[PDB]
C-alpha cells in the first residue's frame, strides 16, 4: 500500500507528463483518510453517518 | 469564542513540474558568457541538503 502511494505521489506525474504516454494504469491505489464507522456506537450516540 | 495570533507565511507560492520550487534568476558576470555561468552555478546545488 505504502507502495503503491508513493508510486502515484512522486512517480505518477512526470512520467504521466512525458512524451508518448497516452495512458497510464496503476496496481494500487493512494493513501485516503479512511473512516470506519461502527454501527453500534452510532446506536448508543443516536447518530446517522449522514 | 475566537482569538488571533501573528504567524510568518509567504505571499506568493509557486510550483515547477507539479512539485513545489522557488526561482532564482539572474546574469553572468559583465565580460563573461552563459557557459561558464551555468558551470559555475551547476556546483553550488551540491551546497544544499538532501
Amino acid at each position: 500500500e505504502d507502495l503503491s502511494n508513493y508510486i502515484v505521489s512522486n512517480i505518477q506525474d512526470p512520467l504521466s507528463r512525458t512524451k508518448g504516454v497516452g495512458d497510464f494504469q496503476v496496481f494500487g491505489s493512494q493513501y485516503s483518510m479512511r473512516i470506519w464507522l461502527d454501527p453500534a456506537k452510532l446506536n448508543s450516540y443516536q447518530l446517522t453517518p449522514g | 469564542f475566537a482569538t488571533g495570533k501573528w504567524e510568518y507565511g509567504s505571499p506568493k507560492l509557486e510550483r515547477y513540474n507539479g512539485v513545489p520550487a522557488m526561482e532564482i534568476l539572474g546574469e553572468p558576470a559583465p565580460g563573461l558568457s552563459s557557459g561558464d555561468a551555468m558551470a559555475a552555478v551547476e556546483e553550488i546545488v551540491k551546497q544544499l541538503p538532501k
